[PDB]
């Protein structure tokens, strides 16, 4: 039986919220959040992944930089690369620039990425119990979510299909209303100090388990 | 294509992506020294307004507007082919 409640950033799995700004990263960043968690797990030591390095450096998987991309991309970028430069030594200008990876400042590898069974939260449920952070895609179009403060987050028109946004799943639990708590990019100031808790098991809400994926470290 | 543009088709003419156009096109000239074809949007931390526009004293120039989540607006880049 898996928990009832899941909350990584109780386990140091988990950097503190970032902001995408003016770029159309949020896939970059649920990448670096999935791949932090991974690293953290394999080694003890939390480190902050550069999200300008995927922005920069991925167009040749097929990722656009700030004009949009795919978690999988950056995870596939990440193993055919051989390396990730940290927050620190690539820090994020939230523009599109040409490549300056340097492999002396690689901090993380992958050597791939599993998804989840698309479209199952209970799939999704047992990954995030039993690996840790998972990117995921959602749809985050609707005003509703721009103002989301507290609660459970439910919007009647959210496409489960039509993904729009990529965050990352940092756990679930219920409220005495069962939720996914999800990691944002867009500042601790959004939403409660930067997270939202989706609505879980409610028909995959917002596309949540539709296209889950982690780096395998 | 995930956090892509998306393409606004026959919003050239409502009066929001008209004063963007301007404010846009006006912010620019004021900081350069001396002297609506298409409408795409972007969900980032706020939204982008990307607007192809047809300028003259003839230009096809791009520009995008960023507002944030705080509804400050900046000109994020204009250029002309």
């Amino acid at each position: 039986d898996l928990p009832k409640s899941v909350d990584w950033r109780k386990k140091g799995y988990v950097t503190p919220v970032k902001n995408q700004k003016q770029c159309g990263s949020s896939w970059a960043f649920s990448a670096t959040g999935a791949l932090e968690g991974q690293m953290f797990r394999k080694t003890g030591k939390l480190v902050s992944l550069s999200e300008q390095n995927l922005v920069d450096c991925s167009r040749p998987q097929g990722n656009q930089g700030c004009n949009g991309g795919f978690m999988a991309r950056a995870f596939q970028y990440v193993k055919e690369n051989g390396g990730l430069d940290s927050e620190e030594s690539y820090p994020y200008v939230a523009v599109d620039e040409i490549c300056k990876y340097r492999p002396e400042n690689s901090v993380a590898q992958d050597t791939g990425f599993t998804v989840v069974a698309p479209g199952k939260e209970k799939a999704l449920m047992k990954a995030v119990a039993t690996v840790g952070p998972i990117s995921v895609a959602m749809d985050a179009g609707h005003s509703s979510f721009q103002f989301y403060k507290s609660g459970i987050y439910f919007e009647p028109d959210c496409s489960s299909k039509n993904l729009d946004h990529g965050v990352l799943v940092v756990g679930y639990g219920f409220e005495g209303s069962k939720y996914w708590l999800v990691k944002n990019s867009w500042g601790p100031e959004w939403g409660s100090n930067g997270y939202v808790k989706i609505a879980k098991d409610k028909n995959n809400h917002c596309g949540i388990a539709t296209a889950a994926s982690y780096p395998n470290v | 294509l995930r956090g892509g543009y998306r393409e606004r088709p026959n919003h050239q003419e409502d009066p929001k992506y008209l004063e963007l156009a301007h404010y846009a096109t006006s912010t620019w000239s004021a900081q350069q020294p001396g002297k609506v074809l298409k409408v795409e949007t972007q969900t980032v931390a706020g939204t982008n307004y990307r607007l192809t526009l047809k300028v003259a004293e003839q230009r096809t120039c791009t520009t995008v507007i960023y507002q944030n989540l705080e509804g400050e607006k900046s000109v994020s880049s204009f250029g002309c082919a």
